[PDB]
């Protein structure tokens, strides 16, 4: 298990660590997150309790070095910083476990929800999307738009997710014009899976990390990378079958992790009612399906 | 955007623009089999491509052949469509080609949209004018030429005549719509009106017949009660 100490918490402000937020008081005393698991990437993330105004948070893996928290009264924010030296920090982190001045990352004998919610993602095509190479981290907040959304201002502070759009060049090859924009799997396959992607992986890799940078910071530019890449695969009469089961499970527990409240403004009734109902792939996604019909019934 | 009555004069201004009207892309009639089933026979069609400036009407003929072995006709129709005009326009050269088209039906949008995608400077717009195109298989000459054909072929016509020698462009398109709209309301009626007067002819080079100015007022007054009185028979007034 690792950690991530905090130097102190002298604004107030609500904290999330994956799926789990919590709130620290105005100069409470406070040293950080313990027991965080070893193998999957981790996001840990603001909102101050004086201005709700912009979420923010940090991608981070534990195994790639030593991080903590420190907040910046200049800049106003809560910054993650890595700490080079491993006895300093060793000694930090023990002195504020002895004096259990870290809050507890839950343990339970039955969750599996960070890793259904990150399977693929990895910190390296992290931080790709998200370019700041001289940190391990990866700072992403709520207005960070996107490159595809700058073309319809700033490039280094942009999200470099995937283009895709159906209405390219890319996505249509001349003389198939409508072979390929009523089937899309030619851009599936050969354009975006074989060419750019690699394989299924990486694919599912940036669909993930865009769900979860929608949910956990409201970016509206992540939802929409979101909804094209499912998109692209239920509009394909032809994809392989472990990526149709592989993307039902996937789904799913997006799903089933959204809050009930914010279902209005990170679901898009168009996508969701085209893939479940319209798609080719309309009888492909069973467990999504019946998650969606329980749960979000009004949108459909 | 979408064209309309509030941006109706752009129709008539100096950038060169087509309409498309797919109405009559794909025609069919439907009977009943021997075993008392219905099915469809195709006729030939036609892809109506009018400049409202000029007059000038780019028709393609659609020969049945097209569809045959085909599935989904009424949504190939839409791409076969967009495929022709795109066709029509590559054909073009460079300064007679439009800077706009305008779809009289909004699923040709996406279609020709896909099919343009080697032209971003051509602008495919929608309207929310009713056009009364679908009636130019009511012009004698225009479907004598889509029921002969035996074989794709465009052929070109100028559906003003020579009107633009006496007339603006915008008067020369308001009588083709007057024209059209008789034609589609009660085809029967209009077409007695236009041939009433065995002195009128019709001169081989042209689609309508040479009137004067003073009984082509005539002719419109004739329009004009045509389509209200239908509009009274449809509606009780
Ligand atoms: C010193 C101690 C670790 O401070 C905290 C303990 C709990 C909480 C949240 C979970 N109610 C926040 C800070």
């Amino acid at each position: 298990m690792n950690t991530v100490p905090f130097t102190s918490a002298p604004i107030e402000v609500t904290i999330g660590i994956d799926q789990y937020s919590f709130n620290v008081k105005e100069n409470q005393p406070f040293h950080g997150i313990k027991d965080i698991p070893i193998g999957h990437v981790h996001v840990i993330h603001f909102q101050h309790a004086d201005n709700s105004s912009m979420r923010y948070g940090y991608w981070f893996d534990c195994r790639m070095g030593n991080f903590y928290i420190q907040y910046d009264p200049k800049d106003g924010l809560y910054k993650m910083m890595e700490e080079r030296d491993g006895a300093k920090f060793e000694n930090i982190v023990h002195n504020f476990k002895e004096r259990q001045m870290m809050v507890s990352y839950p343990k339970i004998d039955e969750d599996d929800t960070w890793y259904n919610l990150t399977e693929f993602v990895q910190m390296d095509k992290i931080r790709k999307i998200v370019r700041k190479d001289e940190n391990q981290f990866s700072y992403v907040d709520s207005s960070m738009t996107t490159v595809q959304e700058n073309e319809l201002s700033d490039p280094a502070h942009s999200l470099n997710y995937t283009v895709i759009n159906f209405k390219s060049r890319e996505a249509i090859r001349p003389g198939h014009e409508m072979e390929d924009f009523l089937d899309k799997s030619y851009y599936l396959n050969t354009v975006m899976l074989q060419g750019i992607f690699k394989n299924s992986s990486n694919y599912f890799g940036e669909l993930q990390f865009a769900f979860l940078n929608a949910m956990f910071f409201g970016n509206y530019g992540s939802s929409l990378q979101w909804h094209a890449m499912i998109e692209l695969i239920c509009s394909s009469a032809t994809v392989p079958k472990h990526m149709l089961d592989k993307l039902d499970e996937i789904l799913y527990y997006q799903i089933k992790t959204l809050p009930e409240q914010y279902s209005d403004i990170l679901l898009n009734e168009r996508v969701w009612n085209i893939c479940l109902y319209s798609s080719f792939q309309k009888n492909s996604l069973h467990n999504t399906e019946k998650i969606m019909e329980n749960k979000y019934p009004e949108l459909l | 955007g979408a064209m309309n009555s509030s941006n109706y004069a752009e129709l008539f201004n100096n950038d060169i623009k087509l309409f498309v009207d797919d109405t009559n892309v794909y025609r069919v009639t439907v009977h009943k089999t021997f075993e008392g089933n219905v099915a469809t026979k195709a006729i030939n069609g036609c892809i109506f491509t009018l400049n409202p400036k000029t007059g000038h009407l780019f028709l393609k003929i659609i020969h049945t052949s097209v569809w045959a072995g085909q599935k989904r006709l009424s949504q190939l129709a839409k791409w076969k469509t967009a495929e022709e005009v795109s066709a029509l326009v590559r054909s073009l050269p460079k300064e007679e080609q439009p800077k706009q088209i305008i779809v009289t039906r909004k699923a040709m949008l996406d279609p020709l949209e896909v099919h343009m995608l080697d032209f971003p400077n051509i602008a495919i717009r929608p309207t929310e004018l009713r056009l009364p195109f679908s009636a130019a298989m009511s012009i004698d000459k225009l479907s004598d030429v889509v029921m002969k054909a035996t074989e794709p072929q465009m052929v070109l016509f100028n559906i003003y005549d020579d009107w633009l020698d006496r007339i603006s462009s915008y008067t020369a398109f308001s009588r083709l719509t007057l024209l059209l709209r008789a034609l589609k309301t009660n085809e029967e009626s209009a077409k007695m009106i236009l041939l009433s007067d065995p002195t009128i002819t019709i001169k081989s080079y042209h689609l309508w017949p040479s009137f004067t100015d003073e009984q082509w007022i005539t002719i419109e007054s004739q329009m004009r009660d045509l389509i209200l009185t239908e509009y009274g028979r449809k509606y009780n007034v």
